[PDB]
């Protein structure tokens, strides 16, 4: 058996061990005897044997110079929660479907009986939708009729957020501190799923017209989940002092919607 | 440790649209009924969906009850499903309970409703086709996308 | 193969629909020995006739059912099953047909579909199938242009221009004359209506600052849905605190139609056992929880 892959600017592939009897099913990552391939260009190719019973596959690797049509399908594919989606083989999205060229699709190394077309057309997509998909076709030549393999890897995604971010921390608009010692206020916000995503999480320091910006520290993603993402950002008063009371410190943070402030007017204990 | 918090009338419904509700067999059944049918089929197909604290929070702790002569709550007492002749609780003093569900949406389908035991953690309310009927099981969480443990609830809110 | 007998006991049908009353424990494998079937009417105050089998009449009484081919305005009434160690019931109502319309108001099947999710009316009948001739899909009354099978079926993702009445009708022949079985959907598209994950504003862990004696108000803010509950736990499980008052919960809608909830918990006459334990608040949503705790430490600490 010998499998083709067309490489790109960036892509995946994965070679399993195909036997009789399911019996048990270098720096390249290998689980469940489903041997993977990432980022290799033109050296990944050649011969590889899994075990009596041997399985012989023998790979090949070459670069794609341009897509053949304008609506060329990318090997990251994203499956809208509750609506109809289709995951289209790359390797033979631009030919369209005139007539399926005898198409095998796997699911996280499981074989799909039923789904034989260039494209998988989901009807109502759910979380269990998510994996690694192998769509495989046999393309003949002069003697050898060798396999064309490509790996699409797709995510079941909420709809891009119609809301602006929020402010967890702080919330009260004024702080108790005790001048000529340290402080350290955080900043959290919550981030509504976008496909392209470029949030704002930044603090500013203003008196009036006058305005003071934070670059130092870093914002960290906190927490990251299907619906939304939290990331965090410090500002750090070494030593807090009589002026730091005459203005307000103000964390700043937004997304493609729009923008969310919290500002925090000093306080002194006493 | 549980706190009766408050109640809403509700329908549930499985995801094939059949009306859940309680008949003369006293049995928790699925039935295909037409609006119409569904009203006048009332209390039968009304549910009382009372929200509860939690000591240890886990999801929405939720009684299921209905009031056909006088009030009955939804147990799922030794993994079988029966409807026990008693108002929802005002307090329930252990962790987990044959009578509370923890009702949770289904990723990405916000509408969808999973009501998975406090009791018997795997096992979740679902509607199996038994005979000539439609019964309210309680079964094992046994493969990914079941869809006979998801229902939708339609609130008179 | 098998089919759903009717359980619930109020049925309503319109005049002129092929119909059937299909009774419970209904068994017909091979196993399964014939017993004696009674099927009786009631008509008023009190009737009890049994249903009579005449030579092909519009009643037939077969196997499990009380078929009417079909049922009419005078058909309205209290039927009832008998057999061994068996007794069903069922008040049918059958009610008038809109005859300048192509499906009855009173039969429709209402469903809520939100915008860009699947959408799908699937024209099946199960019962009727080996007699069925036609099908069609109609969309406030006007035939849709299909592959129209055995079962023409729509599967697209809902747009508000899908919102409307789909009358599926299904025409059968019955020993020489064709009657037909209407099921209309009353399919309303609705705007996003996505729910938010709930959460707690502020830090996880709370130590507030008192000394015995005086009181304090915890607020517990939350940003939740609409639904969703906001609550304390402070120890209900011993007993009762005549101390520890839980106030009414506020809530907001902020422009975008976010929901903002606060409870304040109210800890009356602080005593030492007051110190040094945690006052959970909690949000609580059929998506998701979210827990905070406040520790009452000593202002000397
Ligand atoms: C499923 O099966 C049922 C029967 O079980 C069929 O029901 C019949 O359907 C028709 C139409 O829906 C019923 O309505 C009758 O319409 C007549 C007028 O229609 C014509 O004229 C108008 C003029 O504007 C046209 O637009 C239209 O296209 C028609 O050409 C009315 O005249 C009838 O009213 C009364 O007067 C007549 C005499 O003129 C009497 O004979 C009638 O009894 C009645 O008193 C009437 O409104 C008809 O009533 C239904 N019959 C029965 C027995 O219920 C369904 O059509 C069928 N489904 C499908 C999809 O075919
Ligand atoms: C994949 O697609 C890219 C485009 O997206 C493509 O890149 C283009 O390659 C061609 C060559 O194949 C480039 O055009 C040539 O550029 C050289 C200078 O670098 C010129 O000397 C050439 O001029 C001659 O030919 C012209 C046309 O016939 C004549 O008009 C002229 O008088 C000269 O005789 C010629 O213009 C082109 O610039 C790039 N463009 C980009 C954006 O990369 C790439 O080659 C494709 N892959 C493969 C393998 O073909
Ligand atoms: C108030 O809340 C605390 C803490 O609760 C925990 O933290 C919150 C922020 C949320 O994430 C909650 O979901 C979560 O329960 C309650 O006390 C804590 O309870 C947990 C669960 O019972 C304890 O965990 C166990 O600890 C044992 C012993 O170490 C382990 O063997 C177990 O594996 C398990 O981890 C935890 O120890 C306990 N923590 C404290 C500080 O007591 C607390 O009961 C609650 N109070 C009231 C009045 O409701
Ligand atoms: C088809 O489904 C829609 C709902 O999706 C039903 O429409 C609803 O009908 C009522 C009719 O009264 C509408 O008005 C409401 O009336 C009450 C009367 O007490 C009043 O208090 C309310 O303020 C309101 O005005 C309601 O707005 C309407 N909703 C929508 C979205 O259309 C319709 O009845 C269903 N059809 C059938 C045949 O069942
Ligand atoms: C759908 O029905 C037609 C017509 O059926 C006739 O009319 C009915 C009202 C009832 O009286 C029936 O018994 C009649 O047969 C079917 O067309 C007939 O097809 C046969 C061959 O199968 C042919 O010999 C007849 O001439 C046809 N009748 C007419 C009026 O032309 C048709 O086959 C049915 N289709 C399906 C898919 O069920
Ligand atoms: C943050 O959002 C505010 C609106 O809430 C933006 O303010 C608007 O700015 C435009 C000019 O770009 C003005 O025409 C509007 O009148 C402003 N609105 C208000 C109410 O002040 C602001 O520009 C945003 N900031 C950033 C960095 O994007
Ligand atoms: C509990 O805290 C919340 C949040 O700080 C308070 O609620 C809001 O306070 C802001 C102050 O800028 C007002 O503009 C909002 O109108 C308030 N919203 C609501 C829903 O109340 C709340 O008042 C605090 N409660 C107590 C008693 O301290
Ligand atoms: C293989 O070749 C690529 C360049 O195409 C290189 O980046 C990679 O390090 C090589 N791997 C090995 C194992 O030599
Ligand atoms: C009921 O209505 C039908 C209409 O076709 C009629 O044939 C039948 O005789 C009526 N039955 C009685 C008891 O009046
Ligand atoms: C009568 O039927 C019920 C089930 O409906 C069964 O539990 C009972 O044992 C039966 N009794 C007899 C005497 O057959
Ligand atoms: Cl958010």
């Amino acid at each position: 058996l010998l499998w083709t892959y067309s490489t790109r600017s960036e892509e995946e592939f994965v070679l399993f061990c195909d036997l009789p009897e399911p019996q048990k099913s270098p720096h390249i990552i290998q689980d469940k005897c489903t041997l993977h391939f990432l980022t290799p260009g033109v050296n990944n190719s050649g011969s590889y044997i899994c075990r009596a019973c041997c399985v012989k596959m023998i790979l090949e690797v070459k670069p794609q110079t341009n897509a053949s049509c304008e609506y060329s399908a990318s090997h990251k594919q994203d499956l809208l929660l509750g609506s109809t989606g289709s995951i289209s083989c790359p390797s033979l999205s631009c030919q369209s479907d005139a007539q399926s060229p005898a198409v095998t699709w796997y699911k996280n190394g499981k074989l799909l009986s039923v789904e034989r077309s260039n494209r998988i057309v989901v009807d109502e997509v759910y979380d269990y939708h998510q994996g690694t998909y192998v769509c495989d076709y046999t393309q003949s030549d002069t003697v050898s009729s060798w396999t064309v393999r490509a790996v699409v890897q797709v995510r079941t995604i909420v709809g891009d957020t119609k809301l602006k971010p929020d402010i967890l921390d702080p919330v009260e608009d004024t702080l108790e501190v005790e001048l000529g010692k340290p402080l350290t206020i955080s900043c959290k916000a919550r981030f509504g799923f976008e496909r392209v995503f470029n949030p704002v999480i930044k603090w500013y320091i203003k008196d009036s017209d006058l305005e003071w910006e934070v670059s130092v520290p870093e914002a960290k993603s906190i927490k990251s989940t299907l619906k939304d993402e939290i990331i965090e950002r410090n500002i750090i008063l070494e030593k807090v002092t009589q002026r730091d009371l005459r203005r307000k410190f103000v964390c700043f943070v937004q997304n493609s919607i729009g923008n969310t402030t919290q500002s925090v007017q000093l306080k002194e204990k006493r | 440790y549980f706190g009766k918090l408050e109640s809403k009338l509700s329908v549930i419904r499985n995801l094939n649209d059949q009306v859940l509700f309680i008949d003369q067999g006293n049995r928790p059944l699925f039935e295909d009924m037409t609006d119409s049918d569904c009203r006048d089929n009332a209390p039968r197909t009304i549910f009382i969906i009372s929200m509860y604290k939690d000591s240890q929070p886990r999801g929405m702790a939720v009684t299921i009850s209905v009031k056909c002569e006088k009030i009955s709550t939804l147990s799922c007492e030794n993994k079988i499903i029966s409807f026990k002749e008693m108002n929802p609780p005002d307090n329930i003093k252990d962790t987990k309970s044959d009578i509370i569900f923890f009702q949770r949406s289904v990723p990405g389908h916000d509408n969808k409703m999973q009501f998975e035991s406090s009791s018997y953690e795997g096992y979740f309310l679902a509607c199996e086709k038994e005979r000539d009927l439609f019964k309210l099981i309680l079964k094992k969480e046994d493969e990914l996308g079941d869809r006979s443990i998801m229902f939708t609830v339609q609130n008179e809110d | 193969g098998p089919e759903s007998c009717t359980s619930r006991p109020h049925i309503t049908v319109v005049e002129g629909e092929p119909f059937y009353l299909k009774h419970c424990s209904c068994s017909l494998a091979h196993e399964i020995e014939t017993t004696t079937k009674s099927w009786y009417k009631s008509s008023g105050s009190q009737e009890h006739v049994e249903l009579n089998p005449r030579s092909s009449s519009r009643i037939a009484l077969h196997d499990c059912v009380l078929e009417f081919w079909p049922v009419e305005l005078n058909d309205t009434g209290s039927y009832f099953f008998q057999m061994k160690n068996y007794t069903q019931k069922w008040k049918l109502n059958v009610i008038r047909r809109n005859k300048h319309s192509c499906f009855t108001e009173r039969q429709v099947t209402s469903k809520i579909v939100e915008v860009k999710k699947f959408f799908q009316i699937t024209c099946e009948n199960s019962y009727y199938q080996t007699l069925v001739n036609s099908t069609s899909l109609y969309k406030n009354c006007k035939k849709l242009l299909l592959e129209n099978n055995k079962n023409p079926t729509i599967k697209k993702n809902a747009e508000f221009e899908d919102q409307g009445y789909y009358s599926c009708v299904h025409f059968l022949h019955h020993n020489g004359k064709l009657f037909n079985i209407t099921k209309t959907f009353n399919i309303t598209i609705v705007e996003d209506r996505s729910n938010i994950v709930p959460v707690l504003l502020g830090p996880k862990l709370n130590h507030v600052a008192v000394e015995l004696g005086k009181n304090v108000r915890l607020n517990c803010s939350a940003l939740l849905n609409e639904e969703d509950v906001i609550y304390w736990m402070f120890g209900e499980e011993n007993g009762s605190d005549p101390n520890i008052h839980e106030e009414k919960e506020m809530r907001i809608m902020t422009p975008e139609g976010k929901w903002h909830a606060s409870k304040v918990l109210r800890i009356e006459n602080i005593g030492e056992s007051n110190l040094n334990v945690l006052y959970n608040c909690t949000v609580a949503s059929t998506g998701g929880t979210d827990t905070k705790s406040f520790i009452l430490v000593r202002k000397a600490d």
